[PDB]
């Protein structure tokens, strides 16, 4: 039962919580009770789904005291603890690949113009892959394992944990229009809980905790 | 990553590790025979050929994902006759046992990496683009 | 169909420094001269040539010092013309024309050479405001919620511009001068390697893929 | 994940691997990479099945380097590690009795003439009990527990292990026409995985490893 | 009476068995009873003969366990002990030059096209010099003494011994289509056992022993 600040979340950790590139997040004039777990809206993992993605600073611009500080303060610097729970019975099957892409430049298909502020900055709602196979990046899903990756296998491994440090080429950056990380949950193998489709949902639960958070300018 | 990085290098040699991950239900159970045919030898066509070569009996019931370490291999493009190296094959050891709940269909996903013994020597442009 | 017995080697060849860090022909602009314009302007970016663009886009962040080597070439329809290569950093007005006041500056570094002389070199140090070049940027240059501000362009990532002027532009002969630019990174430090790209390119300002098909990379068996 | 020589097999051992009569197999002019696991063809355990039997020297006369040596060399002496896996879901039920009968003289029913070379020497394919209740031996299946025996109970015990030493009244014997051991898998209680007979197979996997193998005459 | 492994051969050694370039053959994942003498078919040394040559890896591709391993294994690395016996009475006369040519590139006379797989890869049968004087190499038989050489003089020296190490610019190479060595027996002076040609044969006996043999890939 994990708990940061006031909020708590019940976990099912059974293996070492791997830190992204083995660096535990830390903060180093700038600087405090907003370091708490935010559980995003549950997402339906249908058999015909493609894949979801949340931009963490974008995802937390409007959520509680963290959102209030980001709207008030001109800068930020924050690590992210991402907990993903695919909730299903022993009967269900499939594989979720959780990839924390650094600087995931969204790429439209068969257009000249780039993605606008609307298509990129979903916020708390999160986005959906048009082409999961190409990560909407020109890359391959086969090559997506270079990034901090984990597997939710509906057999054995029913939850994933990612610990993202401050990945940016500046000590601090802006949350309003920059996205250091992109947490992408992609179904590698389609959900096949063949119970006559009594409940095809098998919803995914995302929980983001901004750790070692500091800001500049009150 | 092995292929994309190595296509920038003409001369390469080293051992590999291949991880096969099962994507079925918890209740579903079965057996596969994964055999490695060294270079030159014809790829196996029947279980009897697979059961003789360097193989592993991968069981879903006990082990979720299996790892096979392929010893050091080599190849070069360098007239053009290309190259050939050993194969890796998988044969259905048994049926796929699934209860009334879990789907009949299941998926297997492949993973490859190079061990610390891998080496890339001569740098050339990749013809991918 | 092959004869390969490759003995074990060292890791010298497979260094990132030796991979990214060597000269590559990025710009091949030509200029006619006959009986005011046709000066050389070039934005410093690794995205112009597809091969080096993919090789650089293998990594997220990377620092280097840039050796820019300019090779002149004269193509008459050889006189030893004087060439001036001026490296204008970001935030300085670009030369409006060949006969522009910006050339006669006391702040913009430049080199004077001639055709018969060896090709010119400059080493521009790690120039960006940001503590490392970002090949990909999941943000916006400005704050305006308008199409005027382009997506995925860090304005700190600009390395400045290089402007070459043929001082002896007015000559008795009609010809063409072709400038070759070679870019060589030095002391390369790389962080957060990216997934190698597969599909072709459209433009330097954007990462759109058109399509070895977009639904299948490898030629199906 | 057991492995002898080059080949490996994934096991589900959870209890002491009982050696037949408590003797670990050993070899004692005569004497080597053929000590590897050979996984025989999977056998369908239908609800109406009777029982299967493999004669180990007969079963391995044609399998790989062991078969090649047996065909070349005039003698042999080898212990046998037998691993039996009945693969089924938690839903299935039944009991497999694994009995390693020493010198299992096959006995036809209601005939004067004895069994010929065809009926006895099945080889890799293996045989089927005409009367499982009488072991085709004149004995009783009730009395079959004097031999080295184990139970695959589809609840708890889903795999069986037998370790047969050199059981013969000579230091060495001939493989071509003598059968020291007979590994018999007999379903005591019929398979009743009543899932509407979606998959009535529940196949059995046999794996024999000739341990401490030596031969005389190149 | 020399003997390697199981096979033995009776020798008539009377002088130091010279190793080719003074290096005793040795082997240095890759690695065994195939290190035995193979006695090739006897060759008639008629008065009008030209000269014979065996390519050692080619000569042993089809001979016994060595041939079986070469056909199975993708690589090899092996030294060669070559024993040549010219069997004749005290009455006979002549001289055999035994030269172990490294990389003896066969050269056709008065043709543009090179020698095909048939003319080069004789195997156990061995080849015959079209022009012994030029070694089918563009070289001279006068210059043939730079290679590891020995003399069978029908007076005094009635047998020759050669000990070839691993002569290749790789640690290992392929036997199927590469020939490191070429053992050539050339009659410098014609056989003149003038006994009324009662028996003009005086047959030559070749015996090759692959020493320090190792392979890669089972």
């Amino acid at each position: 039962q994990l708990k940061l600040g006031n909020s708590s979340i019940v976990t099912q950790e059974a293996a070492n919580i791997c830190c992204a590139y083995g660096e535990w997040p830390t903060y180093l004039k700038p600087t405090t009770s907003t370091d708490r777990f935010y559980t995003l809206k549950s997402k339906k993992w249908e058999s015909n789904s493609t894949g979801w993605w949340w931009k963490l600073p974008d995802a937390l611009n409007q959520i509680g005291m963290f959102g209030q500080n980001v709207q008030y303060h001109y800068l930020y610097r924050s690590g992210f603890l991402c907990h993903v729970q695919c909730n299903a019975t022993k009967f269900h099957q499939g594989t979720l690949l959780i990839v924390a892409i650094p600087e995931h430049q969204i790429g439209k298909k068969g257009t000249g113009t780039s993605a606008s502020f609307a298509e990129v900055m979903k916020g708390a709602e999160g986005g959906v892959f048009e082409q999961p196979y190409l990560l909407d990046d020109g890359t391959s899903l086969a090559c997506a394992l270079v990034y901090p990756h984990q597997w939710i296998n509906l057999r054995t491994n029913n939850s994933a944990t990612i610990v993202l440090p401050w990945m940016n080429s500046a000590p601090m950056d802006f949350a309003l229009r920059h996205n250091n990380w992109t947490l992408a949950v992609i179904p590698v193998c389609p959900l096949a809980g063949g119970t006559g489709n009594t409940n095809t949902y098998v919803p995914i639960t995302i929980s983001i905790a901004p750790m070692c958070a500091e800001y500049n300018g009150l | 990553l092995l292929g994309n990085i190595s296509r920038y290098y003409t001369h390469w040699s080293g051992s590999l590790e291949m991880t096969f991950m099962f994507c079925g239900s918890f209740m579903t159970t079965g057996k596969l025979i994964i055999c490695y045919t060294p270079p030159g030898g014809s790829s196996p066509t029947d279980r009897m050929q697979a059961m003789l070569a360097t193989h592993v009996v991968w069981d879903f019931g006990l082990q979720s994902s299996i790892t096979i370490i392929i010893p050091w291999i080599s190849g070069s493009h360098y007239k053009a006759i290309n190259a050939n190296v050993g194969y890796v094959t998988c044969f259905m050891q048994t049926n796929l046992v699934a209860p009334v709940g879990a789907a009949d269909q299941c998926y297997i996903v492949g993973m490859v990496a190079a061990k610390k013994d891998f080496n890339l020597r001569l740098m050339r442009d990749s013809p991918d683009i | 169909q092959t004869r390969t017995v490759i003995n074990m080697h060292g890791t010298a060849e497979c260094l990132v420094e030796n991979f990214l860090g060597r000269s590559a022909l990025v710009c091949m602009r030509s200029f006619e001269y006959k009986n005011q314009k046709n000066f050389f302007i070039w934005t410093l970016n690794t995205r112009e040539l597809v091969q080096i663009r993919r090789k650089m886009e293998l990594f997220t962040y990377l620092r280097f010092d840039t050796e820019i080597t300019i090779v002149p070439t004269l193509r008459l329809f050889l006189p030893n013309l004087t060439l001036q290569a001026m490296y204008v950093p970001t935030g300085a007005r670009k030369p409006s024309s060949q006969d522009s006041f910006e050339w006669q500056s006391a702040c913009n570094p430049s080199v004077f050479f001639k055709i018969n002389d060896p090709p010119a070199r400059l080493t521009i140090p790690f120039m960006s405001i940001n503590s490392a070049y970002a090949n990909f940027y999941d943000g916006f240059a400005g704050f305006e919620k308008k199409a005027t501000v382009l997506y995925g362009i860090n304005p700190a990532n600009t390395m400045g511009n290089l402007c070459l002027r043929v001082v002896n532009s007015y000559q008795p002969v009609q010809y063409t001068l072709t400038v070759r630019v070679y870019m060589k990174p030095k002391h390369i430090k790389a962080w957060a390697p990216r997934a190698p790209r597969t599909m072709p390119y459209t433009n330097i300002l954007n990462n759109n893929y058109a399509g070895n098909a977009p639904t299948a990379i490898v030629s199906h068996r």
